[PDB]
């Protein structure tokens, strides 16, 4: 049977958009239905990486599972992690994507983030992240206390250090604000460290699949 | 430019009232709002659009709509009379911050009570220092209206009264205070000293005798 | 979390310059928030001062622009505020504050565009004058047969002729807080303050329990601990 992703696209879906909230997901599928391009799918505005390619990976899979990768009440004592947006609103209040976290700065400071996972899923783990970019410089500090920023992520087969670049733009979406979205495959017993002084739109729920 | 409300509003206990805030700078930031104790640091009860902090009951709400914020407190209590300020940021220039000039929130309806006075004499250690005070301490009365008048033997008295204007207790009812200022020679050279205090319509007299103890 | 504690002078001579400065303990002076200030003339409204974020960043009342100083010292984990040519409107009880972070832009969460202050120090009283301190004469207001009310008694502490304000009392050293009433002072034609703290007792602890006021007037860095007995008659 076919994921059946109703009236929400893959972006939506894959992210945690609030308004794809509840559309639970299924364990396998030959492949999926969708409406496409609601606002292209992220409730915040930004640009998907290597979409075209995680769309090919995500059409057949065989052992689909939603697990938590970094637990919201732990992972990040330090920061603060219930950041919401306008943008992305369910039911007329404001909210954010069910499977990432806005870390922000908390009592005033972002201290240096580190933390790891090791995918001892015996499967292939998906994992989404993001990284922000304001539009001001005067708001780059007020949200995480660091004037330069970097975001490392490194893994075996994977490893990129992303620095936000500050500039002003058009409101999207209400918006000013842009989040790229990025994501890597994790073969089984890879260790994958997320490190970061700001910007960092964290992974909170990751995926575990097969055929992917 | 600059936010304006009412100084001063009443409300029945067990009843609802809603505090208005108007001005310019309210549609740019979310106005916040504080109660203020007689005595004390102003606390924030209401943050952003209608978030409270903790430890806040939810009888306050808060809600804006233009160049207008308003602050309700559903089921008014007694612990609820305070000052209220609403408060805000400007979004435009610096973005200075500038607040409500307050609202004096009364709860009506607490139970009446008859003023408890307390008369003290001149003590020995004073005396002996060649001074003299009476003090007449007024407590539990509600409503915080009261006139005080002294009296040496029978005769009225004016010169050295010095009195406080009434300041509601921990108990939400009244106090006040009086004191009497006298030289030595002219508290033992008079049979008595009183302290005559009217409470709504009613009075309670106290005296006080330096030949007694 | 964060707590905080104004110190200063509660007397500054008129023209004289104005220095507080206020502590913050259980988190970092330079971090992400703009520590304000803010005073209070006695029976009148708040007024913002001034509030400054670290690097310099200082943001001030306009009406206020000229005389005001906030700056901020990492070593001792503090900020301070400086106002110059004090006259008797800068008379009020001043406060010290926190305020979170705000954005400018939309590219911030929704909790980034409040405004308030939800950390107060407790405040300091500052008076403009130019007469001298005064430290307090403390007599007891001792207990008494015929003033008594049945099970209860009433005794006391008169606080005599000190100046400035304030003035705080406790009973035995904090252990006694249940009936204590501490009354506003009255200003004489002197020019001095006196005050009175009751506190309503047991009559059947008149004669074993021993209650000392304790007094404390900051400004004269003053301290009186007074024995309130029952009277010997
Ligand atoms: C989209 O939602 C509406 C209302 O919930 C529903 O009627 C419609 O069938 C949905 N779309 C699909 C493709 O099912
Ligand atoms: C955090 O990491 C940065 C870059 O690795 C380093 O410059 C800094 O000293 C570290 N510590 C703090 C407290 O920022």
């Amino acid at each position: 049977a076919p994921l059946q992703l109703g009236n929400c696209s893959v972006a939506g879906w894959i992210l945690g958009n609030p308004e794809c909230e509840s559309l639970i997901s299924k364990e396998s599928w030959s492949y999926i239905v969708e409406t496409p391009n609601p606002e292209n799918g992220t409730c915040y505005p930004g640009y998907f990486a290597d979409y075209e390619e995680l769309r090919e990976q995500l059409s057949s899979v065989s052992s689909f599972e939603r697990f938590e990768i970094f637990p919201k009440e732990s992972s990040w004592p330090n920061h603060t992690v219930t950041g919401v947006t306008a943008s992305c609103s369910h039911n007329g209040k404001s909210s954010f994507y069910r499977n990432l976290l806005w870390l922000t700065e908390k009592n005033g400071l972002y201290p240096n983030l580190s933390n790891s996972y090791v995918n001892n899923k015996e499967k292939e783990v998906l994992v989404l992240w993001g990284v922000h970019h304001p539009s001001n410089i005067r708001d780059q500090r007020a949200i995480y206390h660091t004037e330069n920023a970097y975001v490392s992520v490194v893994s075996s087969h994977y490893s990129r250090r992303f620095t936000p670049e500050i500039a002003k733009r058009p409101k999207v979406r209400g918006q000013e604000g842009r989040i790229n979205y990025y994501w890597t495959l994790l073969e089984p017993g890879d260790t994958i460290i997320f490190e970061a002084n700001g910007n960092l739109i964290a992974p909170w729920y990751a995926f575990a699949l097969s055929r992917g | 430019s600059e936010l304006t409300q009412d100084p001063a509003v009443s409300v029945a206990l067990g009843q609802t009232v809603r505090i208005t805030c108007q001005g310019d700078s309210l549609r740019g930031y979310y106005a916040s709002w504080y109660q203020q104790k007689p005595g004390q640091a102003p606390v924030l009860v209401i943050y952003g659009k209608n978030n409270r902090p903790s430890g806040i009951p939810d009888r306050f709400s808060g809600s804006s709509s233009g160049n207008t914020a308003s602050l309700t407190i559903t089921g008014a209590q007694a612990e609820d009379e305070a000052d209220y300020y609403c408060n805000s940021r400007d979004s435009s220039g610096n973005h200075p911050v500038v607040f409500g000039g307050g609202t004096k929130l009364t709860v009506l309806g607490q139970p009446k009570g008859a003023p408890s006075v307390t008369l003290f004499p001149p003590s020995s250690e004073e005396l002996q220092a060649n001074k003299a005070t009476l003090v007449c301490l007024i407590s539990d009365f509600y409503p915080g209206a009261v006139t005080v008048a002294w009296k040496a033997d029978s005769s009225p008295v004016k010169a050295g009264v010095e009195t406080t204007t009434p300041s509601k207790q921990s108990n939400n009812k009244y106090a006040a205070s009086s004191y009497l200022s006298l030289t030595p020679e002219q508290w033992k050279s008079h049979r008595s000293y009183s302290c005559q205090v009217t409470h709504e319509g009613s009075t309670v007299e106290k005296t006080v005798a330096p030949t007694e103890c | 979390q964060v707590q905080l504690q104004e110190s200063g002078p509660g007397l500054v001579k008129p023209s004289g310059t104005l220095s507080l400065t206020c502590a913050v303990s259980g988190g970092s002076i330079s971090s992400s928030n703009w520590w304000s200030w803010v005073r209070q003339p006695p029976g009148k409204g708040l007024e913002w001062i001034g509030e400054i974020y670290h690097g310099g960043s200082t943001n001030y009342n306009p009406s206020l622009k000229s005389r005001v100083t906030i700056s901020v010292d990492k070593s001792k984990n503090q900020f301070s505020l400086k106002l110059s040519s004090v006259t008797a409107a800068d008379t009020a009880v001043y406060y010290c504050a926190r305020a979170p972070p705000y954005c400018t832009s939309a590219s911030c969460p929704d909790d980034y565009y409040y405004y308030y202050m939800d950390v107060w120090g407790k405040g300091t009283t500052v008076t403009v004058s130019g007469a001298s301190t005064k430290g307090p004469s403390v007599f007891p207001l001792a207990p008494s047969s015929k003033s008594t009310s049945g099970g209860t008694a009433a005794l006391g502490c008169l606080v005599k002729d000190y100046f400035p304000e304030p003035v705080t009392v406790s009973w035995n050293s904090g252990a006694l807080t249940s009936g204590v009433h501490t009354f506003p002072a009255v200003l004489q034609s002197s020019g001095l303050y006196s005050l009175s703290s009751v506190v309503t007792v047991p009559s059947s602890s008149l004669g074993t329990q021993t209650y000392i006021c304790n007094v404390n007037h900051k400004p004269s860095n003053t301290k009186v601990d007074k024995r309130v007995e029952p009277k010997s008659c």
